Formats: structure tokens, sequence, C-alpha cells
């Protein structure tokens, strides 16, 4: 394989996506599967070791032994409030080895521990993988993202997993920025720009406020919900099948698994037909107990059943105005990134708040913040 | 009245019952080795396996109920019951053997 161009990968929390620069445009490049992001999940099976949609589409079979949500791990102590807290949820063991949280799984009958950005690498490597396939070229050079509230521990940590992939990470940038580059922000005539970057997906809500001038981005604020994102407004769509079950039929399904989740996968599809349609039908054929549940959703109710979260997504907005000492007539630009953005409601909300300030989403959401890491792999190359 | 549209959820169909057929003939081959041990390690070996043949089951469930079907389409409404009535026999076999194997 010949020598190919520098990547933009975005590593996330739950999801990971690569793209890259050619033909005076950017590529996101699809996996084995088709797919354009890759889940960022490891599994430990007792042959193998699974990465992405393969580690993720066995999930429910070994529970204990797949590892996700390295992001939240990380550049932490274990006697870190965030791991302390997080670890009450994962269904997999969480160690502390000298002050460091590490993963114990069991992977081909021993009991091995790997530390987050070990973890981190193996997603990392997946990435390198899915462009080498797409290029036919071999691929060393990238840019990989973090979270603008990182400290240097998390940054180093990140930097640590590109190498034990074998990459050359070419530089290491704000989620945030990654995203203005995508939109060309810092190419803007004019004097110093205030920007606030709206990202609410990959299961973590963060409001960003950036200024740039020069050439320059400066991170004048971070706020949000570190466990706000889609899946909670899924348990609302799901809660309300639950209930409306219990009215036309007397019967609890909550505590049988299987009709939850046929359920819960059903209102994944209808949220996401809510963002182009004004209603999405459901037809699960026998259930629980060998009821047929015909059902539809308005764009209306789903709003209504998430109203709190939905409002609450703007007091993060409002926090962070405070510390960056901004009115909302001085933000210049309002960038949105993650999936859940795709989302009416929340545009509609953010736009009235910026009193009918247009939003900068022409880009994939969730391609977003890969899209501008590949523009500054182009320019580093 | 039979529909050219109707021949295309007919033929998704044909290939779940297909795929279930496959998934099928696993678990009759779990149940035979099930069967042969009946006649403890060996049984933790099958709960890889049966977890597997489940999962397979559920990811059918979860294809099926991504169609919507007309009333007007009949004989598709009766061949998804049917599969679905189908698939939820077979997970209630996935269930005996899970609840057997791997027991204290
Ligand atoms: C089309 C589409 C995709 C993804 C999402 C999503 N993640 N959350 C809400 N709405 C969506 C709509």
């Amino acid at each position: 394989m010949s020598k190919g161009p520098a990547v933009g990968i975005d590593l996330g929390t739950t999801y990971s996506c690569v793209g890259v620069f050619q033909h005076g445009k950017v590529e996101i490049i699809a996996n084995d599967q088709g797919n354009r992001t890759t889940p960022s999940y490891v599994a430990f099976t007792d042959t193998e070791r699974l990465i992405g949609d393969a580690a993720k589409n066995q999930v429910a079979m070994n529970p204990t032994n797949t590892v996700f949500d390295a992001k939240r791990l990380i550049g932490r102590r274990f006697d870190d409030a965030v791991v302390q807290s997080d670890m009450k949820h994962w269904p997999f063991m969480v160690v502390n080895d000298a002050g460091r949280p590490k993963v114990q799984v069991e992977y081909k009958g021993e009991t091995k521990s790997f530390y987050p950005e070990e973890v981190s690498s193996m997603v990392l490597t997946k990435m390198k993988e899915i462009a080498e396939a797409y290029l036919g070229k071999t691929v060393t050079n990238a840019v990989v993202t973090v979270p603008a509230y990182f400290n240097d521990s998390q940054r180093q940590a990140t930097k640590d997993a590109g190498t034990i992939a074998g990459l050359n990470v070419l530089r290491i940038i704000n989620e945030p920025t990654a995203a203005a580059i995508a939109y060309g922000l810092d190419k803007k005539v004019g004097a110093e720009r205030n920007v606030l970057i709206f990202d609410l997906g990959g299961g973590t809500f963060d409001v960003s406020i950036l200024t740039i001038e020069d050439g320059i981005f400066e991170v004048k604020s971070t706020a949000g919900d570190t466990h706000l994102g889609g899946e909670d407004f899924d348990n609302r769509m799901v809660n309300h099948f639950i209930a409306e079950f219990k009215r036309k039929h007397k019967k609890d399904i909550s505590e049988n698994k299987r009709a939850v989740r046929r359920l819960r996968t059903a209102c994944e599809r209808a949220k996401r037909t809510l963002s182009s349609s004004t209603q999405a039908s459901i037809e699960i054929d026998s259930l629980y107990e060998g009821i047929d549940f015909y059902t539809s959703i308005t764009r209306a109710r789903f709003e209504e059943l998430n109203a709190d979260l939905f409002r609450g997504t703007l007091d993060p907005v409002e926090k962070a105005l405070r510390d960056a000492k901004l009115d909302k007539s001085q933000i210049h630009d309002i960038v949105l990134v993650g999936g859940s953005t795709r989302i009416p409601k929340i545009q509609k909300l953010l736009q009235d708040f910026f009193n009918g300030k247009e939003l900068n989403k022409s880009i994939n959401p969730d391609e977003a913040v890969a899209y501008g890491a590949a523009v500054q792999a182009a320019i580093l190359s | 009245s039979n529909s050219p549209q109707e021949e295309v959820e007919l033929k998704k169909l044909k290939h779940l019952e297909k795929s279930v057929e496959k998934i099928a003939d696993q678990l009759e081959e779990l149940n035979k080795e099930l069967t042969g041990i009946q006649q403890a390690e060996a049984l933790c070996k099958l709960d890889r396996r049966v977890k597997a043949t489940i999962e397979q089951f559920m990811k059918i469930l979860e294809e099926i109920d991504t169609l919507i079907l007309p009333e007007n389409f009949k004989d598709s409404r009766l061949k998804r019951k049917g599969l679905v009535k189908k698939v939820q026999a077979f997970l209630a076999e996935c269930d005996t053997v899970e609840q057997n194997i791997c027991q204290e």
C-alpha cells in the first residue's frame, strides 16, 4: 500500500467518525458495514476482540466484557467524582490500580485489565483501518479531537491512545474549534467573532463559547449536562407507550425486557422520523401476551413529553454567556453539533432565544466535528 | 385486490422467513447437544450459543417491526403475524435451554 493522506478523527463517547480531504472536499468515510459512524465499543470474547459495530451488536450476549464510554474515564483519577458516579451504571468492572482506573474484563479465558487510553487506542486503530480500506493507501497522520474541558491529563492520555494505535497525531484540537473550522468561521472577514457551539449528542450535552481573532480560537466558557442525550428523549416515549398499553389493555409490559426492547427500538425509529415528519406510526405484532400494538405518535406529543428536557438545554447556554461575560446579542455565530440537534423543537427554542439568528446546520451534525478535523489534517499535511 | 406494491413486502418477509430458518437450524443443533449432555462445563459453552441465537431472533423481531403494512395488504399482514408467532415460539425454546444450563 502507497502512502496516504492525513485524516481527521472525531473520537467520541458513544460513536467515532473519520474523514479525509480529497479533491477539494471532505469525505466522511464509511466502515465495513457501510456506516459513516462507528460505535466507541470494544468487546473481549472467549475467541476474539471486536471493535465498533461487531462489538456493539453483541453487547446483549456479553454485557460484562463489552467496554464503552472510555472517554468518560480517560485521563481521570480513580477517586474522581465522575468515575465513582459513572461506574455505578456500567455492566463492566472498573478497578483501582495505584490511583488510576482500569477496566477489568475476561479476554480468551483470562482476567485482564486495560487502561482507558488502551481501550481508546483500539477504537482509533479501527478508524485508521476504516480509512485505509477506503483509500487503498496506508494512513498514519491524523488530527484527533477532545472536548474543550479536558485537562492536561485527559489531553495527554488521548495523545497516548493515538501513539499506541500507531498514528502520528498532527494536532490535538477542541471539538468546538473543529466545528468552527468546518463552517470556515476563522476565515471570516472583520473583527473578533463570538461563537456558540451547541452540542447535543453522543450521550452528552456541551455548550461552548469561543472568540476568534487573527485565526485564534479562545474558549471563553464551557457548560452543559454530562448525562443528557437522545436516549433521555427515548425513555419518555417508552413511558408514554407503556402507560398507553396499561390504559388500552390493563397489562404491564415493563417487567418483560424483550417487550420493552422491541418498543424502545421502535421509539428510536419514531423519534428520527419525527425530525422530518409530523407523525410516526408503530406496528408491533404480538408485543406482550399475544396482544398486537398498533399506535402512532405526533411531533407535538413527542415535544410535550420532553418539554422540560428541551427547555432545560437553554439554562446551560445562559450559564456560559454569564461566564464569557457576553450578551446574547454579542454572539456572531451559532453552530449545531451532534445528532439530537436535528430535532425541530431544539432548533426553534435556540433560534427564538437568539431572536431569529440563523443557525449553522448544513453539515451533518454527527459528521461536523470530524469534517473540521479532516480540514485541519489537510492544512497540516 | 392484489397489488404490485404488496409483492415488494412479501419478498421482504420471504427473506426474513429464510433468515429464521437459518437461526432455527442453529437452535435444533443446540437442542441436540443439550439433549446429548442431559443423557456442567459443557452447559456454559452452550450459554454463549443460546444467547447468540436469542439475539439473532431479537434482531429479526426488530426488523419485522420496521414494516408498516396497509390493511389492504392482507396476505403480507398474515405472513408477518405467522413469522412473529413462529419466532416467539422459538424464543420460548431458547429460554428453556437458558434456564436449564448454568444452573447453580
Ligand atoms: C434523522 C435523525 C437522525 C438522528 C437523530 C437523533 N440522534 N436524535 C433525534 N433526531 C434524529 C433524527
